[PDB]
């Protein structure tokens, strides 16, 4: 029965899926700008004892 | 005696009254429910001293609760 | 009540006078008071109390976030780019924090005006010095900076400031 | 702010693989989900700006206008479908397909870091509004109107790419937070004229600026409803946003290069006032309208200060929302009555009494009775000219007393009065069309709540 | 609430009254249909003044072109009728 | 209002005008009825003292002299009744006026209510659509070649005609519609 | 409309009014002016020796 709807609305797809690829790559453009991370005089921290980066 | 009035339609501005009114609350009666509902059982959060050797998450630094979420 | 300092926003201690009844005929203000009262101050109260056990049910804290003091823009070489961007942070968190301080003199201001009544152009001349001193300094500080204002601006304008000051003091000190 | 960009362009295989009875309902919740995406934008951090990327970044004063646009898509595509219903499923995707990489094209532009790819994408936006008004517009006089669109644009613009790339080559960087940062005075000359001048005018002509406003009246009239819409409550706002961005490098030359434009914006927004009193087509009105709004941002722009900048910003705003709902509802009457005149049809508010309220409020939006934000806007640009100088609150108040004199004319002659005996074809007000003015009108009020996501970075 | 329709016995009722509060015509002599110019021996002059006291009796204005018309007291009844929207 | 008008106004015309424009004026200065009667008495000897006039053009000069007379001795404030085109009621109920075209528009459901006068309304409509061809070419017999002269129009002359042009004189929606 | 009216305060505007009470407290504690007319110290600035 969901052959001939799927084959019909699979357009409403499209959109969702361009958004959270584009959340993707906005969290992978903020991963090439990490020189600073934990290093600017305003916020320069001490580490967590479990904790690797400050942000992500 | 009663005389027929001659009106225009009013039956579409009436409907479409109605449709917006019906939307408009269906999704704003729920929002006002449970920002009471918040309100009332969890509420705002205190001013307090950062304590010793403590660093607090970013979200810790607001009062309202719908907003820290 | 205790929630906000009372140094930073002080008011002097009310003085209120005691009713003195000077007729037999009842004050009907007393009874509207007592009916006003009954009839809305305690279920309000009632509805505080219950909303304030809730509260008390579940408890959580929120925190002022702390600042370090970085170097300001005169100890930034010129082409530097992440000490000037650090210095600029700096002297916009600090602008904002001027224009706070200037609101909290000029709700002094207000309050004693209309807390003195009749008498406020004798009894308000504290609040009003207090606010030509920060009106004079904030002007000093932060005018005809213009929109597109920065911090390299504002040093400017002092050190002109600070020539024409000197320059004055120079003339009259041979005088 | 890929996740804004990203869906905005697979808007275009969506409804380019959607049915032949799908595609306006398929692209309306779809534009109405990326204006709720959209609407994220708005937190903003004070001190500074929210830098994304190398590429893009947003402002307290890009995201108010991006939330426009996004908005705005899809009260097009609402005002559009009824117009295009004779049309075929190919050349309605098509137009959908212009709206598209037009919105594509104006939320690229107002997040832009460097100079070169926001003019790359300023003059972009020529050409999906340029086949809209002579492909759809509906009379003859579309040609003329899109040949003067975009060459008053492009001899603005051209000099403009010329300033910037000398500007580059002197100072090594046109990316905007280099450019704020390393700011140096312009010196009194006759290159640092020019160079302002070439910086200014194609800004000028897009707000635009009297003198070099022709081409608008033609452009609005002659473009369909939604071609209207966009040139009307985005595409004037280019101008404003890029002199906002671009007189950081100015200083201190616009202390004086900015006298002939300020009496230029002055004297011709009385003008432009005094032309609505005397126009018979109901288009025309609105669009002289838009130009006395705009010099006024213009006025706001050159004085340069922190409350002009907040008033500029909330009376763009203000003005864009008011003149689509304006056009929406001229275009109502045309497609009823398949006339532009305003004289044509009368006494409508007996035949018509939402329709009718709808155009009450948008009158007295467009007049600025507070506390809505045109009047926001409009009182700060007043009192940052009254700083300027005090003898402009004459033509301030001028301007106030002649925009509420056409505002009322026009709602008096379209609704008052007694109906057209001969015109018996006006049917009751369709949902669509009254849907359409109350998702232009809500915002309008909401905003009023909350003025400060609308006042820019000077807030 | 304001007062009752009109109805058409009641114009002519009025109109025959203020008709015989005229001196000029005898009141056994004048008819609904009695002719201004032709039976009762009047001129224009006491035509416009008939239309006058129509005018005052009614309180509304009939326009000069249509009153010239009005030469017997039916046509009066008429134009009234028709023109506050009187049927019975 | 309801006469179509003539090319001009005659002399008699004009006069009769002048007389009913004076008394009115008149009327308006002499606020109470015996003061007013006797003025108009007056005014209507002096009118009736050139009443039997032979010359057109003495006739003619104490016109305008009389029109000088009454453009001078106007008031400047005279009675109006209320609907009259300068009355405080002219067009006040201009905005309750609905026209009949309307109620074909109207939803079912609108229709559900009032079945009778609505198929009396087709009734009315069937009559209309069966006259108007009639109309049309009575109007067409009864016009000389060069156009209409006048902005009369003839009644009906047949058994079953009704007058040409009678829809939106019949239908008129009311003096006070609401 | 709910999630603009419930945005963070991410303007630090509740920050800067608690901090400019902190200033102002501290400040009028001990007879300090509120404000300076300088926004930076002179000690740091080497303004040309000679003026004339
Ligand atoms: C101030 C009063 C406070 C009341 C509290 C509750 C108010 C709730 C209203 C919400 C907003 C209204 C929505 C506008 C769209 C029209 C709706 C419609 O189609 O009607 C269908 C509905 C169904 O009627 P119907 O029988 O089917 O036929 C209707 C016919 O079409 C024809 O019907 P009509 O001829 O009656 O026309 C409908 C109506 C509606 O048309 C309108 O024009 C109403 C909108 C007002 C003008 C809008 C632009 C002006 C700038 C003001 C911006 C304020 C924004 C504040 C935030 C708003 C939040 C959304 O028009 C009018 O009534 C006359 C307009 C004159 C308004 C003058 C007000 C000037 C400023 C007053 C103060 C504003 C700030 C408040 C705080 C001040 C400091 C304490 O009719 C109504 O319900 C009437 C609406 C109620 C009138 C509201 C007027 C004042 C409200 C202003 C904003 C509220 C502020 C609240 C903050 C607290 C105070
Ligand atoms: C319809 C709307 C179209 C858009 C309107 C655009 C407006 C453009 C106007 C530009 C504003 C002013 C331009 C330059 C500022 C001053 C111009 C000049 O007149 O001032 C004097 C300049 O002196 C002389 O006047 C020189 C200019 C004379 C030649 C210019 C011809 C002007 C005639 C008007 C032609 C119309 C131009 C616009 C065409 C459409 C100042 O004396 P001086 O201090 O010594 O020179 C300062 C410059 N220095 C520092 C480099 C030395
Ligand atoms: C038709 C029938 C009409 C009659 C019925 C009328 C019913 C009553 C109508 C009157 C209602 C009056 C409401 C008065 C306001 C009460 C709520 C108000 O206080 O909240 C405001 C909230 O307003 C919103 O914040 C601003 C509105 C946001 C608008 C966004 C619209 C969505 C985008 C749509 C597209 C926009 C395109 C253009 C954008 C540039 C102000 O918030 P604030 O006092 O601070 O909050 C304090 C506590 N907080 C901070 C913790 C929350
Ligand atoms: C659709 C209507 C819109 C019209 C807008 C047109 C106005 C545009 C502004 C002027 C355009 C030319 C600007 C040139 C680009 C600026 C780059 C620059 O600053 O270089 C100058 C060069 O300056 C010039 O060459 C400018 C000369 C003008 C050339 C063309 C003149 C055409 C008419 C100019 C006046 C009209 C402009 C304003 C009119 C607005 C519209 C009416 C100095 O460089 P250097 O040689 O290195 O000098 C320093 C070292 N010695
Ligand atoms: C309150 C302020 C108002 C005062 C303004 C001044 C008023 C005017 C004063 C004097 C006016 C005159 O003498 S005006 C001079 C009047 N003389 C004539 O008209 C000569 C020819 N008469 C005819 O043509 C007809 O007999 C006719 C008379 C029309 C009757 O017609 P019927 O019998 O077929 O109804």
């Amino acid at each position: 029965n969901v052959l001939q709807i799927v084959r019909d609305h699979w357009v409403h797809i499209l959109v969702p899926v361009g958004f959270v690829f584009g959340c993707y790559l906005d969290r992978r453009s903020d991963e090439k700008l990490t020189a600073f991370r934990n290093k600017s005089l305003l916020f320069k921290r001490e580490l967590r004892p479990n904790e690797e980066v400050t942000w992500k | 005696k009663r005389l027929f009035i001659i009106k225009p339609s009013g039956f579409y501005d009436r409907r479409f009254l109605k449709l917006m009114r019906f939307y408009i609350l269906l999704t704003g009666i729920p929002v006002a429910i449970g920002i009471t509902l918040v309100n009332v059982f969890i509420g705002e959060a205190e001013l307090a001293d950062i304590p010793e050797g403590y660093v607090p998450e970013h979200w810790e630094y607001f009062k309202h609760p719908i907003s820290r979420w | 009540p205790d929630s906000w300092d009372k140094d930073v926003y002080p008011e002097p201690p009310r003085r209120t006078p005691a009713p003195a009844p000077q007729t037999s005929l009842p004050n009907p203000v007393t009874y509207l008071t007592k009916i006003f009262d009954l009839l809305v101050d305690r279920p309000v109260t009632l509805a505080r109390e219950f909303i304030e056990q809730q509260h008390a049910k579940n408890r959580y804290y929120y925190y002022h976030r702390e600042f370090r003091r970085v170097p300001d823009i005169t100890e930034c070489e010129e082409k530097d780019i992440l000490c000037m961007f650090e210095a600029e942070m700096q002297w916009r968190r600090d602008y904002k924090v001027d224009q706070e301080i200037v609101n909290i003199i000029q709700e002094r201001l207000k309050a004693c005006q209309q807390r003195e009544g009749e008498s406020y152009r004798q009894n308000c001349a504290k609040e009003l010095e207090q606010f030509t001193q920060v009106s004079k300094a904030f002007q000093d500080r932060y005018s005809d900076l213009g929109a597109h204002y920065s911090a390299r601006k504002c040093l400017a304008k002092q050190k002109q400031r600070m020539l024409a000051e000197r320059k004055a003091a120079k003339e009259a000190a041979a005088a | 702010m890929l996740k804004i960009i990203i869906p905005t362009t697979m808007l275009l295989p969506m409804t380019w693989m959607s049915k032949h009875n799908m595609i306006w309902i398929n692209a309306t919740v779809h534009s109405l989900l990326i204006s709720l995406i959209s609407l994220s934008l708005l937190n903003q951090l004070g001190e500074n700006s929210l830098n994304f990327s190398l590429t893009f970044f947003s402002d307290s004063l890009s995201a108010p206008l991006l939330v426009l646009t996004t908005w705005l898509l899809p009260l097009m595509l609402m005002a559009s479908q009824s117009h295009l219903s004779k049309e075929t499923t190919t050349r309605k995707k098509l137009y959908i397909t212009m709206l598209i990489l037009l919105q594509l094209f104006l939320i690229m532009t107002f997040t832009a870091t460097e100079l070169i790819l926001f003019y790359i994408l300023f003059e972009a936006t020529l050409v999906p509004t340029l086949i809209i008004i002579t492909r759809w517009g509906n009379q003859t006089e579309r040609l003329n109107a899109g040949l003067y669109f975009l060459f008053y644009t492009l001899a603005g613009s051209l000099p403009l790419l010329v300033a910037l790339v000398y500007i580059q080559n002197t100072t090594g960087s046109l990316n905007f937070l280099i450019i704020h940062y390393w700011s140096h005075p312009l010196s009194n000359s006759w290159s640092n004229i020019f160079m302002w001048l070439a910086c200014i005018m194609a800004f000028m002509v897009k707000m635009p600026l009297y003198g070099l406003h022709l081409w608008l009246p033609k452009a609005h009239v002659e473009a369909p409803i939604a071609g209207s819409m966009v040139l009307a409550a985005v595409l004037l706002k280019l101008g404003g946003y890029g002199m906002m961005r671009i007189t950081t490098i100015l200083n201190p030359l616009t202390n004086y290069m900015a006298y002939p434009f300020l009496m230029l914006s002055m004297w011709g927004m009385i003008m432009t006032s005094s032309i609505c009193l005397r126009q018979t087509d109901l288009k025309s009105l609105i669009a002289y309208s838009s130009v006395s709004h705009m010099a006024l941002v213009i006025v706001a722009i050159m004085i340069q200060t922190p409350w002009s900048f907040m008033g500029a910003t909330a009376l763009m705003i203000a003005h864009g929302l008011t003149s689509s709902m304006l056009f929406c509802l001229a275009n109502t009457n045309y497609e009823r009555v398949h006339s532009r005149t305003m004289i044509l049809a009368r006494g409508l508010q007996t035949l018509l009494p939402l329709m009718a309220t709808w155009w009450l409020v948008a009158s007295l939006t467009n007049l600025a009775l507070p506390p809505s934000i045109n009047l926001i806007g409009e009182l700060f640009i007043i009192t940052a000219s009254f700083s300027w100088s005090n003898i402009t609150i004459i033509l301030m108040g001028m301007n106030m007393m002649i925009t509420a004199l056409y505002s009322l004319y026009m709602l008096i002659t379209t609704q008052r009065g007694k109906y057209t005996h001969h015109i018996n074809n006006i049917k009751p007000s369709f949902t669509r069309e009254n849907a359409l003015m109350a998702l232009h009108i809500l915002p309008l009020l909401l905003l009023t709540l909350n003025p400060k996501m609308i006042l820019g970075p000077l807030y | 609430s304001d007062a009752p329709p009109l109805t058409l016995e009641a114009i002519k009722d009025r109109v025959l009254y203020v008709l015989k509060l005229y001196d000029k015509i005898d009141p056994e002599k004048l008819s609904v249909n009695s002719h201004f110019m032709k039976d009762l021996g009047l001129d224009s002059l006491d035509q416009v003044e008939i239309i006058m006291a129509m005018e005052d009796e009614f309180g509304f204005e009939i326009p000069d072109i249509d009153a010239e018309k009005l030469m017997c007291p039916q046509e009066i009844v008429d134009y009234i009728a028709d023109k506050k929207d009187v049927y019975e | 209002a309801f006469s179509a008008p003539a090319a001009y106004l005659t002399h008699q015309q004009k006069v009769l005008r002048l007389y009913k424009r004076a008394l009115r004026h008149l009327e308006s200065w002499c606020v109470h009825r015996d003061k007013y009667r006797y003025f108009a008495c007056l005014m209507r000897a002096r009118f009736d003292e050139h009443k039997n006039e032979k010359d057109m053009v003495k006739a003619t000069q104490l016109l305008r002299q009389a029109e000088e007379e009454f453009w001078y001795g106007q008031h400047p404030q005279p009675y109006i009744f209320p609907e009259s085109p300068g009355g405080t009621s002219y067009e006040r109920y201009e905005c309750y006026k609905v026209p009949e075209w309307c109620l074909d528009d109207w939803h079912p459901s609108e229709k559900a209510m009032y079945p009778d006068y609505f198929a009396k309304r087709e009734q009315w409509k069937r009559l209309r659509r069966e006259s108007w061809e009639r109309e049309v070419k009575q109007l067409q017999e009864e016009t000389p070649p060069g156009g209409p002269r006048t902005e009369a129009l003839p009644p009906a002359r047949k058994e079953g005609d009704l007058p040409p042009l009678w829809w939106h004189i019949v239908t008129r929606p009311r003096e006070r519609p609401m | 409309s709910t999630f603009v009216a419930y945005l963070p305060d991410y303007r630090m505007q509740e920050w800067a009014r608690r901090e400019a009470e902190r200033l102002v407290k501290y400040r009028e504690a001990n007879g300090l002016p509120l404000m300076e007319s300088n926004c930076f110290d002179p000690n740091k600035i080497q303004l040309p020796e000679d003026e004339d």
